[PDB]
């Protein structure tokens, strides 16, 4: 998922907000 | 914003940041 | 493990610490 | 909440378990 | 991308977030 | 300054791109 | 508690965040 | 020791209690 | 090197820096 | 003080408690 | 102690290393 | 560059006062 995808390869902040509440 | 490449605590630190008062969930899987 | 005052971020990191992998919700 | 239980007060990392998923 | 109140390393850890590779001034 | 704008105050990541290089 | 993974600073912050106000002594040896 | 272990291994928060005072 | 206010993790993120592989003791 | 090994956030970590007040300018290039 | 010379008033790094090991 | 010097390789913290203002 997103948050596998930040650290093995990488992310954006748009895509963080999906696990905001 | 540029692109991000966020392990463990430092992708918690990015959570917050983004999600700020509205909290989060830290679901990795 | 004694008791502190934990806010923001010290907060998150804290509960990252202890959840892990298991992951966390942080909802104010 | 979370921040009145360990932000306004101070809690052991025992009560922070209680937040794990 | 709420408002909150970021100082002293909170906040160069922000700027670095947000501004990344492009670099950034801190100028208090 | 960005101090008392994100600081003394509070500010969005949005005025924090006014910061970078 | 989950078991870690954890280097430099991060050990530090551990250490800060299980000790407390005890204290403690980082010995890297 | 149980902090090099922590870095090229792994180790818990209970290893980590004997390094307080 | 100037000089500024540091508590709790942040002094011992400053001790970190400051003693690396030396190690230090931080004791309140 | 020792030698470093510094990459991202603690890079500009090391940079703040370095600089302080005078603040101080991130150029990675 | 060390709480009273860098977070109730302010230090320097070169103070810092007076707690090294 | 200094800044790709420390995570590269290794720096001083008297290098890094070259980027303060
Ligand atoms: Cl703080
Ligand atoms: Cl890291
Ligand atoms: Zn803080
Ligand atoms: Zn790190």
């Amino acid at each position: 998922g997103i948050v596998e995808q930040c650290c093995t390869s990488i992310c954006s902040l748009y895509q963080l907000e999906n696990y905001c509440n | 914003f540029v692109n991000q490449h966020l392990c463990g605590s430092h992708l918690v630190e990015a959570l917050y940041l983004v999600c700020g008062e509205r909290g989060f969930f830290y679901t990795p899987k």
